[PDB]
């Protein structure tokens, strides 16, 4: 996870 | 810089997130429409901007080093690529962590 | 390129890999003699040679190669090999050394 | 799986 991005 | 991804039609340089969203919106908002851009502040990092279900999502691509070899990843090293071209070519056929395939270069 | 050995047999692939050391990650790709439209990835792991079938497939008119019935798809054998030099996938180890 | 091969 990366804050402000859609990675999951 | 003269990295190979700079020869690719999906690479748009240092455009902003809002810019990428306008550019993708102007080209139809078609599913799988995508581009790759440089991060405005992450050293050597990139962002994959992708359209799915009329919504533009953004996936951070970060560099990392394993021993002395560099690789790029969107998932903290679960899936690793030597360069952005290998990452993009993989995700044209495999969804991976993405909600759909990369289908059309935004240009 | 240098990892592709054409239409050699399984026993020959094992002899070639043994002759070069039986090192983990040593591999070659050969045309399958028992599946003419397929290929075999022959790989050394833990002082043992294993063989992985690569089969072609079509979805929506798009051709691809896969070792796992389309869960992971590749446009060509080079892309499959390059992916597995960094990612294990279904393989027990990474592809590290090309077998001459 | 595929008979005669090590795919898993
Ligand atoms: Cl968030
Ligand atoms: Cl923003
Ligand atoms: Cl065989």
């Amino acid at each position: 996870k990366f804050e402000g991005y859609d990675n999951e | 810089s003269a990295a190979i991804h700079r020869t690719q039609l999906w690479f748009h340089g240092r455009i902003s997130r809002e810019e990428s969203q306008r550019l993708i919106g102007q080209q139809g908002l078609v599913d799988g429409l995508f581009l790759v851009r440089e991060s405005q502040r992450n050293p050597q990092g990139f962002v994959l901007s992708l359209c799915h279900l009329q919504k533009v999502k953004h996936y951070l691509i970060l560099p990392s080093e394993e021993e002395g070899r560099l690789y790029f990843s969107m998932d903290d090293g679960q899936t690793r690529f030597t360069d952005l071209l290998q990452l993009v070519e993989f995700h044209q056929l495999n969804r991976g962590i993405l909600p759909c395939l990369l289908r059309h270069c935004c240009t």
